[PDB]
């Protein structure tokens, strides 16, 4: 009996967590349209630059493309192709894709400080 | 493709060029003959090679030819009294066309492409399904072949033909996703097709003669290797269980042979009828037979194929049994293969690239209930040839570690023939222990409770040996003697089986639990007898000891004829000397 | 006396093999060493 | 975040791809390829423009461009909780129970940090494991590390499982409470089987043994490569409960023959000399980390109490794992060959039978005032025995004093009876009383180990 | 007919022991059956906060 | 081995002893465990001319498997060699046979040609001329002996101590082949001379030839000393 | 360094029973064991540090079980030397290590201890060094190789064997310095060889390097029995030095009855082998005599127990004293035989027993213990 009781209690958890992540996922990826969507970009543009010494390329949606045509002139001086919510980017010659999507910042953080959001749930 | 050509060759190695954004192992057609070889290493662009025929004679910048899929082997239809062997391609057609040699490189289709079947839809359109659903039948000989969805193939039905006669080059089936469901498929090798849970074993599975089943019993996934000397007996027991199972489906590789040793074999399964109907062996039996004048990888390959059959048909809920010769083959293959495309060693042309495979066999292996819901267990059986003709090797070592039972042969034995020479003195099974209801289900008890009653003789034996050569067996007084004379029956119609008198050939439950008891008996009257003051040299004239040595000549129909037969013969006169 | 003389024999052999796969492995080990000394001292 | 293109090395699960200079020593990656699958690299070993990868899994279908690379960690760590208390785990670290993960409540290198010597506290602490071939000879105290040599038909598990249901406290010898000694169901794997399995699993359902149950899970269908990670991951989850809850782990490493096989392989492969009959002999070190993972713990009730548990290749205990196995740990434990044959349960020999624990911290009180020079005694005693199991064998059919009769002669009594237990308990007297019975027919006055007293005081 | 009382014994203890045990995971699981209902419902309200939260620190 | 027809036709010795101890016909391997002070060579030439095959004990006219032989004397003896001269001039031996020859002095590898040279010869003209024909090469020993030193230059491990490995695939070619055929009216019997290391039972320089092949006789030098002619294996000896 | 070269002269001492008394060894001497697996090897080691001579204890242990010395750092202090009672971690620092430390800390350890001995040996001040097992040195060392990939000569070992041992070694000795004070440098150097091998490149090379091979065997000892050498796979070398020596110390005849003892313990295998061949079957008289004499005069009267207070502590005068009994005991039975008395009779004498409860008999009361226990004899033999 215990063992059920123990399971049935973290069938709910998960359950619960796991909304919390599509909620997180959805309203994410209600962002584009947004202005704050532009402006959200170039933080994840300009870091990935940081990151690529040596800067080359950068890919945009065709939405997405406009929000930098200040860092398409700026960076690799380039702007080609289409990633998502997020930037991807290449420099230091080609070679190096070494990007940082907001969806990377994603998988990193949403499974990490997991903890925190549950521990607020429970407890 | 995947493409480019030809670079180096180091005999059956070969690297190649103009290979670039390479798949790791496929189909690789080279040259002339569409050479048959596999991505090994990607190395920059350039892969290592490996074919599983002869190379010989060729150049540089041939044709290469790479897939895009490895072998992934067709399943479905044809199946039973079936050849396709280790190259892939059935012999049939191939012996004539190569003149009555084996010659390479020759291709032919993998099955009988154009062979109508007995489509049998189970199934309506419209219709959900999933992967490992039946579909259909294709009742061919006794038996309702299940037209099997592979695993990853789901949903919607597009149509379902009426049931006929049906090429498995016709599809008969469209998925409304748009799948022309033809009639066999393409399952990769190495990969396991996979179950539904894995199951655990009730009941021995039984596959004739004595002992080695009394004593020795079996799981369902099974294993145990034999080690055996040159020349034992191993190498025709599986041949004498061709005729004797309790199988479903019957898996026979022959794993890299030569053809003398195997001449009279390949025909003689042909010769055996079936014992579960009457018709042919063949009508359930499959020829997957390959040589020793290919090179060995294509028994490595070989080895990938016997599993994989096994698989299709285990899903199919089937007993199967599979009994491949010698991983002698196995072993050797890489054991020299890493050489080749020199990779590190270890000892003994060991490379440590080993009981991974090994192991997996026998993962691969088990009593199961699959995918389909359907139960099945295949039971595997192993043989080696030992390197000295004797044991050392890790090969062996880690093998017992990871198979069920383990078995042990004796050259002396061989001198007179033994049928078997088995050794428990090696030798055991801990199925012994896993089946036990079963035993005293379909027996009763007094098997499990005689049988180690049985041991103990043989076993107070080793220990009188000693005494026997350390005196004689003479300072030795009555009761000793017994036991020793005694043994020698329980070894004689136990070690002595025989596989061309025909009532030799086949061996009961029956035949045991009735052959057990016996003896005991004896025992028991000479026990008292000799306690009677009387000398068992008295016992000697029981015409009766020649009686029972007429146990596999007694048949089971004659068994309780010849059962209550003795016992009173003995319980009379030996109770009044 | 025979059956103990063909153990020492057994052991031996095997001993005695284990040089060469030392040496099999030191040809493989100089094969690296000359590699090095060629296409470092060439390139 | 960093993502780096083209092979440069493959063949065999050993990778390299350029680009890479960048890295930390010892990198969890993964390796996006588009085939649909990812697959998972340590970086092993690093170089200043490729590194190398250890990938965990089947090379196949790969290619020169699906190559994607990926930073998961430039360190290994793992998180923990007491929620993975009766949860059911791969080896990847993944709880496979179709129960949604646990959650990381702190994490911490897989590796961990080495222990003051002085810090941990001594072992010491006598527990009764009911059965007395543990319980006179080798000496069961907790923190104790030492190893079923083991094989053919040599039957661990089955052992081990006796031990699962009879360890059992003794706070009795020591006038303590009760709620003191909680234990810790830890469990781990390795190649395992089928027919294990289940069989395995029914302890728990036996003896509900789910119980606060960690449990690592390794067939061999997997790829080999974590054979060895994963002691480390499960040994590193055991500290946390061992001080921090205070148990006194039942640790359940669970053969260990594999390891080395595959590590090995890894080695040498790059390079690595065997140096020892095949084998690279820093396997001494490698499986010397695995057991520095010991000790009771100053100021906190843990102790990492040890099971080891091996195989061991053929009987022989020369070999060269077994070998430096023994040098490490403490105790030693060997099953008598003897016994399978004539099926005595358990079949245990009484020849690598004395530890390194029972004097040291130990013998009296905890035990009880007679007992030490009892054993040291049955020692000789029995030695004494079976010298002449041979000697006799030829020369008399007697010709015996037969006071040497009885030293044989107690041998196999010792044994027939001892050497076969039931589900029993035996206790620390239930043993000594016994051990006076064996004792009995011997006379005084043979007993030189023994003080007069004791003897005739346990008539 | 003292084999007879042994066999009597059986039965009761056969019996009760199944009744009890029938019982026992049907209770205990109807219980956390409820328990699992009432932590959905605390969830609920510390849902919308936890993604408000999440979804501010991905961003830059 | 599917487009053949298994043998039966039987090769008629006259010697006694083999034909008790085995069964002999016309489709195998028997290797003969020879050594110093045993006396091979007389044997198989002795029984050369006194084998026969008669079929009118097994029921069809003798009219009709027509008796010939290969054997082509490789890496032996001067003497040895010098020796069989007359005697193939005594029965008229030599009459439909071939020796290449290297009798221990040319190059290696003519060694390891002139087996499945000599072989491949009668893989035509048994058949296809429908000759049955009896084959016993000599002096097996020297064929893996040299062999090995072959691959000396190609560098790769033993397979085993002193041995190669890669053996075992030559071990096909020679023996993958014997005995009649469907439609055909060849039929071969390819008989190993070997000594045993020594005595040896237990070195893969006999084992592995055990293993594979069919047959197996040895002669017992423990049978030298009372001279017996022939004397054999009595207690191992297959078939 | 030192001044200059300087003969020991002195013992070593710690009165055990074989090793020193069989094996008289220098003071200025090293000297050394092997190990095949938990082979008692660090077990023998710390009677030896409370009941040595010598001015400082050393300890080290050389990447080793954490486990086994974790105790020890609590029980020295708690330790009591003779002299003074006090803890013994005055003349120690404790350099005990382990094994996730550095593989080449594993080295540097050796590397300190010898040196911190060369420092008090130069103050005159003198070594009692323990190792546990030089073997992880090669073990290091030889996987620095590896790791920096240098061919390493044949048996897998690079050469700095004889190279890194016997130069080390050569720092030892009983030593003058240019401060006059004369360290003896008493190190004992375990060694782990897994095989038995006397034949493993670090055995056989240091076998003739320093002092008195011992060995370790396991299974016997498994018994009762430490210390389990070959006693016979074993030596001594400083057996003419010391013979001034102990030919006052002790006794002047000490030699001449350690001797004549140790005489028959090995000329003992002029038996022996007849047992092995063909048992004692021939169950007679000056066989079955010397057998059970030789047999006790280990049994009990070497095998000290550390493990036990009396057992393993003990003087020299003790022993001696014990050997005496013995060798009574003999000469005795060489004339009751003679008088037609069979072994039989000798066999069941009680006042061997009382002979062997020695044990069990503190010094002091040594003395009287055998005062006594000599008179019994022959009366216990006389009479009849
Ligand atoms: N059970 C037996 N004991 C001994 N020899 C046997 C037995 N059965 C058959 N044989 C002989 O051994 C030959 C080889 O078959 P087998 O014994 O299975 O093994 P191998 O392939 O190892 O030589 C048979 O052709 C026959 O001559
Ligand atoms: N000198 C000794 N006196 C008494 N018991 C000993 C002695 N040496 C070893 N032992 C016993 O034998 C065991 C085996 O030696 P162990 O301590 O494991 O090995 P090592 O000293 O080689 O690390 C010890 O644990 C202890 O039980």
């Amino acid at each position: 009996g215990e063992l059920l009781v123990a399971t049935a209690r973290t069938q709910a958890r998960g359950e619960v967590l796991e909304e919390v992540r599509r909620r997180v996922r959805e309203a994410l990826e209600a962002l584009p349209q947004k202005p704050e969507w532009p402006e959200v970009v170039r933080k994840l543009a300009l870091e990935a630059l940081e990151a690529l010494p040596g800067a080359k390329a950068l890919v945009a949606n065709p939405e997405d493309l406009p929000h930098l045509e200040a860092m398409a002139r700026e960076r690799g001086v380039e702007l080609q192709a289409e990633p998502r919510l997020g930037v991807r980017a290449v420099g230091a010659e080609g070679k190096t894709q070494v990007e940082n999507s907001l969806l990377a910042r994603m998988d990193r953080a949403w499974d990490a400080m997991s903890s925190k959001v549950a521990q607020a749930l429970w407890g | 493709m995947i493409q480019g050509v030809i670079q180096k060759i180091a005999g059956p190695a070969v690297i190649a060029k103009g290979m670039l954004g390479a798949r790791m192992y496929d189909i690789c057609k080279v040259g002339e003959e569409g050479l048959v070889g596999e991505i090994i290493r990607l190395d920059g662009d350039t892969a290592f090679v490996q074919v599983y025929e002869d190379t010989s004679g060729l150049k540089v910048g041939e044709p290469v030819v790479s897939t895009g899929l490895p072998l992934a082997v067709e399943l479905g239809p044809g199946m039973l009294n079936g050849i396709y062997d280790g190259i892939q391609r059935p012999l049939e057609r191939i012996r004539e066309k190569t003149g009555i040699y084996i010659t390479r490189g020759v291709v032919v289709h993998a099955l009988d492409r154009e062979k109508k079947w007995a489509w049998t839809p189970m199934v309506k359109p419209g219709d959900e399904v999933r992967g490992g659903m039946v579909l259909g039948t294709v009742p061919e000989f006794g038996f309702t072949h299940k037209i099997l969805v592979p695993p990853d193939v789901r949903g919607r039905v597009k149509e379902v033909k009426p049931a006929g006669e049906y090429t498995v080059e016709e599809p008969v089936v469209v998925l409304e996703d748009g799948t022309e469901l033809k009639m066999y498929h393409t399952w990769p090798v190495r990969r396991a097709r996979p179950v539904q849970r894995k199951l655990d074993p009730n009941t021995p599975f039984l596959t004739g003669m004595r002992i080695l089943d009394v004593l020795f019993p079996v799981a369902m996934g099974g294993t145990a290797a034999i080690p055996g000397p040159f020349g034992s007996g191993k190498t025709v027991t599986q041949q004498s269980l061709a005729k004797w199972s309790n199988a479903d489906v019957v898996v026979y590789v022959g794993c890299g042979e030569r053809g003398n040793e195997m001449t009279d074999v390949l025909v003689e399964f042909p010769e055996l009828t079936d014992p579960k109907t009457g018709g042919p062996l063949m009508h359930r039996t499959v020829l997957i037979a390959n040589t020793s004048n290919m090179p060995v990888a294509a028994r490595e390959a070989s080895i990938y194929v016997g599993v994989t059959i096994a698989e299709y048909f285990r899903d199919q809920g089937f007993s199967v049994a599979l009994m491949a010769d010698s991983t002698s083959r196995w072993a050797e293959a890489l054991r020299e293969i890493s050489s080749r495309l020199e990779e590190m060693p270890a000892e003994e042309g060991y490379p440590p690239y080993l009981a991974a495979r090994l192991a997996a066999f026998y993962e691969r292996a088990g009593k199961v209930i699959t995918l389909g819901g359907e139960e099945g267990a295949v039971t595997i059986v192993g043989a080696v040839s030992p390197p000295g003709g004797d044991m050392s090797e890790p090969v062996t070592q880690s093998t017992l570690r990871i198979v069920g039972a383990f078995w042990r042969l004796d050259a002396s034995l061989a001198f007179r023939r033994h049928f078997p020479a088995i050794n428990w003195n090696g030798s055991y099974s801990l199925f012994t222990s896993a089946l036990d209801p079963w035993y005293r289900e379909n027996v009763a008890e007094d098997y499990p409770e005689l049988r180690d009653a049985i041991s103990e003789l043989l076993q107070r034996e080793a220990g009188l040996q000693e005494i026997v050569q350390l005196v004689g067996p003479d300072a030795l007084q009555d009761a000793e003697r017994l036991v020793i004379e005694v043994g020698r029956i329980i070894r004689e119609d136990f070690l002595q089986q025989n596989a061309y008198h025909e009532v030799d050939a086949y061996c009961s439950m029956k035949k045991a639990y009735g052959i057990m008891k016996m003896i005991l008996a004896f025992y028991k009257e000479a026990e008292a007898a000799i306690k009677r003051g009387v000398s068992i040299d008295e016992i000697l004239q029981l015409p009766v000891l020649e009686r029972i040595g007429r146990a596999r000549y007694v048949s089971e129909e004659e068994f309780p004829a010849y059962f209550e037969e003795a016992m009173k013969e003995i319980q009379g006169a030996f109770k009044a000397l | 006396i025979p059956g103990i003389r063909a153990q020492i024999r057994f052991i031996q052999q095997v001993l005695e093999q284990r040089e060469r796969e030392d040496t099999f492995r030191l040809k493989r080990i100089k094969g690296k060493i000359e590699a090095r000394e060629a296409e470092e001292e060439g390139g | 975040k960093k993502e780096y293109t083209g092979i440069t090395y493959i063949s065999g699960p050993l990778l390299f791809v350029e680009n890479a200079k960048d890295l930390a020593y010892g990198a969890i990656v993964d390796i996006k390829d588009g085939t649909g699958r990812v697959r998972g690299g340590q970086v092993i070993e690093v170089s200043e423009e490729y590194a190398v990868i250890q990938v965990f899994e089947e090379t196949t279908g790969l290619d020169l461009a699906t190559t994607s690379v990926s930073l998961v960690e430039d360190v290994a760590r793992l998180g923990v909780s007491k929620e993975m208390l009766g949860r059911r785990f791969n080896g990847i670290g993944k709880p496979i129970d179709g129960l949604p993960p646990i959650t990381p409540e702190k994490r911490l290198p897989i590796t961990g940090l080495p222990l003051n010597p002085v810090a941990r506290r001594k072992p010491e602490q006598f527990i009764q494991t009911g059965i007395s071939t543990i319980d006179v000879m080798n000496t069961l105290v907790r923190g104790q590390k030492l190893p079923i040599f083991s094989g053919s038909g040599l039957p661990a598990n089955e052992i081990a499982a006796q031990i699962a249901r009879q360890a059992t406290v003794r706070p009795d010898l020591s006038g303590e409470g009760e709620k003191e000694e909680p234990f810790a169901v830890v469990f781990a794997a390795m190649g395992i089987t089928q027919r294990e399995l289940s069989y395995f699993i029914q302890e728990f359902e036996r003896t509900g043994a789910l119980s606060r149950s960690v449990l690592f899970l390794n067939k061999a269908d997997d790829p080999t490569i974590e054979r060895i990670l994963t002691p480390r991951m499960a040994l590193t989850v055991a500290e946390y409960l061992a001080f921090e809850h205070d148990y006194h782990v039942l640790v359940i490493l669970t053969d260990m023959t594999n390891y080395c096989e595959a590590l090995r392989e890894i080695g040498a492969a790059r390079e690595e000399i065997p140096g020892r009959r095949g084998y690279p002999g820093y396997m001494y070190t490698d499986l010397a980390t695995i057991y520095e993972r010991a000790g009771v713990v100053e100021g906190k009730k843990g102790s990492v109490t040890q099971i080891p548990i091996l195989s061991m290749p053929d009987d022989d205990r020369t070999h060269p794992i077994p070998d430096l196995t023994g040098y490490i740990t403490e105790g030693q434990i060997q099953l008598s060959r003897e016994l399978h044959r004539k099926g005595i349960y358990p079949p245990i020999d009484p020849l690598p039978s004395l530890s390194r624990l029972m004097n040291n911290g130990v013998g009296k009180g905890k035990t009880r005032e007679d007992h030490k020079q009892v054993s040291d005694q049955l020692y000789s005693a029995y030695a004494n025995g079976v010298d002449i199991r041979k000697l006799v064998a030829i020369i008399g059919e007697d010709a015996l004093t037969e006071n040497d009769r009885r030293y044989l002669q107690f041998a196999d009594a010792f044994e027939r009876f001892f050497i076969n237990q039931g589900q029993q308990n035996r206790s620390i007297e239930e043993s000594l009383q016994i051990a006076w019975a064996l004792l009995s027919m011997l006379p005084q006055g043979e007993l030189k180990r023994i003080s007069k007293d004791h003897i005739g005081k346990y008539y | 007919e003292a084999e007879a009382k042994a066999k009597a014994l059986e039965a009761q203890y056969r019996e009760r022991e199944r009744a009890e045990t029938e019982a026992l995971l049907a209770r205990y699981r109807e219980r956390a059956e409820a328990e699992a209902k009432a932590v959905r419902e605390k969830a609920m309200a510390r849902l919308d906060e936890a993604v408000a939260l999440v979804l501010k620190e991905v961003l830059p």
